[PDB]
RNA sequence: AGGAUAGUGGCCUACCAUGGUUUCAACGGGUAACGGGGAAUAAGGGUUCGAUUCCGGAGAGGGAGCCUGAGAAACGGCUACCACAUCCAAGGAAGGCAGCAGGCGCGCAAAUUACCCAAUCCCGACACGGGGAGGUAGUGACAAUAAAUAACGAUACAGGUUGUAAUUGGAAUGAGUACAAUGUAAAUACCUUAACGAGGAACAAUUGGAGGGCAAGUCUGGUGCCAGCAG
């Protein structure tokens, strides 16, 4: 209801081929909209694609209503993929959260490779022959 | 007339036991300040320059 | 006049003279002799735990006449034997031989309090629970 | 590790705990401003006391002195802005006359009481606490929130208040239907 | 004068001289002594504290000796002894939490064997890998800031224009539970918010006191210099 998008402190960022500014939502009678919704409104306002828009860090003033945030308007999915981290892309869907094990499991494996010199196959076959 | 360790707890033991009385709770916080401010400066009960705050019933 | 040196170059005399005479100040002398660390029953702490060795009743000093209920205690940390006092009518019955009590001073800084001869500490807890709760039955003695 | 965060205290209890005169005066102030406890009196005493220590030291200095003028004028303006001082009292010598009855006027509890928003100052406190008040376009829930002159004009019911336009509340929505 | 050192120097050697410090406190002994920036209190002058977020030093069970390397007398490097201590088929082998978390002990006295490289910066052949450094959660009444436990009206009452002692109602609300977004590396929490959430609003405030110092009773029972209180 009467959602408005208000921008200040705009930096044209060619080094990362993007653009940095601050984004304010003026929404009454509502909790707040999802970040993705601000991405579609930013897209419609600035006639850029959805995947070239990224926003983050939204906080509302005391008393409800108005919220601030920070957003990036890239100039391709290619650019928004070149200059961006994995967690934002997993948020949107432009990537996938890689299925690594836990930190303890990975560290324990890496320490467990410190007890073998040379290739794993060599040790495996050697131990198999000695366990006959 | 002496004592010893045997008579320990005598008076607290033989005190007739009386329970505390159910009574309305008093306000906690700034309402208690309201109550004191009235009883001391609004409903003052001055007695010829002798203000008693726990006068015995007599 | 006044019997102290006033000269502009007399600082060493004044400083050493003050240093000598602070030894007559009991607080300063206790602190710099390390008496609390080397001779106090608690070794300089605020509280100490112990084991009850017996019970004792001590006749109060004049002009009072009563029997103060006190326990003989040996401390865990150093094995010293101290006499503590249990407050609150009906709490000598909460302490038994070979119980572990927690002690504290009477607030007079190593001196005796009141009409109680030669007693310097008060029992705070017994068997891990405070005497204030056992007296008011908020808790019961675990055995 | 990371650098420490600075913090401090905002009150100091009196050296004498039981003075009949001081106790009576503090109860009078609490009743006249509907305060929660004496620490709110203590805070005014503390902050006015450091103001007066600094400002006394300034008044002990000479006029036209950059330390003197700069700090004194800054203090004077920070005092006039909040409504502790008025328009004709920018001299640095009227601040010493200031009283805990002054700083306690500027609270939102007192201001909500003074301009008809509440039936009593206790009502004013429970309206601020229960979030029915608004200072300008910012909703305020802190009774000790000090109002300058600029926000003196801008105190009203919350834009979404049951008393300022919006769905009334639980007791209404549970009783009016029947 | 040489030797050694990266280099000065009794740093060490040879020969020689007999010097060097001290009541202006040497030397020796104590330290419940790492130093400092600082902290607490503070009319002024002072007193007391500083293991500990930054800087400097030192140590890695105790001692010593070395390798490598620009740089270590390094201990999450080696070597040996001492003390502890693990495995063993008895021939042998393997150790160093004053890193993080966790156990035992000690005591008056102090928290989870959690998540992560997203920030801070560091290292490497490196835009990419790694970082218990660090960051996020759990425990957390060490301290510090703000701050609910209620409020408003009416009857006859009471009283000299309201300041009135009770019980009659309409309302308001967040403590909490929970649609959703946000927050975030992912979360949690805060902030924002659907449906909920108070008359004994039992959604019930505590700790100490009432002879004086020192604020607040000579009211009722119990005891009877006993039991207890009492700085
Ligand atoms: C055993 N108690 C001693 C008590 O005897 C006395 O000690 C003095 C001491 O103050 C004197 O010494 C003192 O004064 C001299 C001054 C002459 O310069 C100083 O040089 C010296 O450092 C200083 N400690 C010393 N000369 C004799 C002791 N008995 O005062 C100090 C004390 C520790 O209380």
């Amino acid at each position: 209801d009467a959602v408005t998008i208000r921008t200040r402190k705009v930096i044209s960022n060619p080094l990362l081929a993007r653009r940095q500014f601050v984004i304010d939502v003026l929404h009454p009678n509502r909790a707040n909209v999802s970040k993705d919704e601000l991405r579609e409104k930013l897209a419609e306002i600035y006639k850029a694609e959805k995947d070239a828009v990224s926003v983050f860090g939204f906080r509302t003033q005391f008393g409800g209503g108005k919220s601030t945030g920070f957003g990036l308007i890239y100039q391709s999915v290619a650019d928004a993929k070149r200059f961006e981290p994995a967690y934002r892309l997993v948020r949107y869907g432009l990537a996938e959260k890689v299925e690594k094990a836990s930190r303890q499991q990975r560290k324990q494996k890496k320490n467990r490779d410190k007890k073998i010199f040379g290739t794993q196959r060599r040790a495996q076959k050697r131990a198999a022959r000695r366990n006959a | 007339v002496h004592g010893s360790l045997a008579r320990a707890g005598k008076v607290k033991s033989q005190t007739p036991k009386v329970e505390k009385q159910e009574k309305p709770k008093k306000p906690q916080g700034r309402a208690y300040m309201r109550l004191l401010y009235t009883r001391r400066f609004v409903n003052v009960t001055l007695t010829n320059g002798k203000r008693k705050m726990n006068p015995s019933p007599a | 006049g006044k019997g102290k040196p006033r000269g502009l170059n007399s600082a060493r005399k004044l400083r050493v003279h003050r240093r000598n005479n602070r030894w007559a100040d009991q607080a300063y002398k206790a602190r710099l002799l390390g008496t609390a660390f080397k001779s106090s029953p608690f070794g300089g702490s605020s509280h100490a735990k112990g084991i009850v060795l017996e019970k004792i009743g001590i006749e109060s000093k004049q002009p009072n006449s009563a029997i103060r209920k006190c326990v003989r205690v040996q401390l865990i940390k150093n094995g010293k034997k101290v006499t503590a006092f249990v407050p609150n009518d009906g709490c000598l019955n909460f302490v038994d031989e070979n119980d572990e009590v927690l002690l504290a001073g009477f607030g007079r800084r190593g001196k005796a309090k009141g009409d109680i001869p030669g007693v310097r500490f008060k029992v705070v807890k017994v068997s891990g629970v405070s005497l204030l709760a056992l007296w008011k039955e908020k808790k019961e003695k675990p055995r | 590790p990371r650098a420490p965060r600075t913090y401090s205290k905002t009150y100091s209890v009196p050296k004498r705990p039981y003075e009949s005169a001081r106790l009576d005066a503090e109860l009078k102030l609490a009743g006249e401003y509907g305060l929660k406890n004496k620490r709110e009196i203590y805070r005014i005493g503390f902050q006015l006391s450091k103001i007066r220590r600094a400002a006394r030291d300034l008044l002990t200095r000479d006029e036209k002195d950059p330390k003197r003028l700069f700090e004194g004028n800054a203090l004077i303006r920070r005092l006039v802005r909040i409504g502790v001082l008025s328009e004709d009292k920018m001299k640095l010598d009227y601040v010493l006359a200031l009283k805990p009855e002054d700083f306690l006027e500027r609270r939102l509890q007192t201001q909500v009481f003074k301009l008809g928003l509440a039936r009593s100052i206790h009502h004013a406190r429970v309206l601020i606490t229960q979030r029915h008040i608004a200072v300008g376009k910012q909703i305020v829930n802190i009774p000790s929130f000090t109002v300058r002159l600029d926000s003196q004009k801008h105190i009203d019911f919350a834009h979404n208040s049951p008393y300022g336009g919006g769905r009334a509340g639980r007791v209404k929505r549970k009783n009016q239907g029947k």
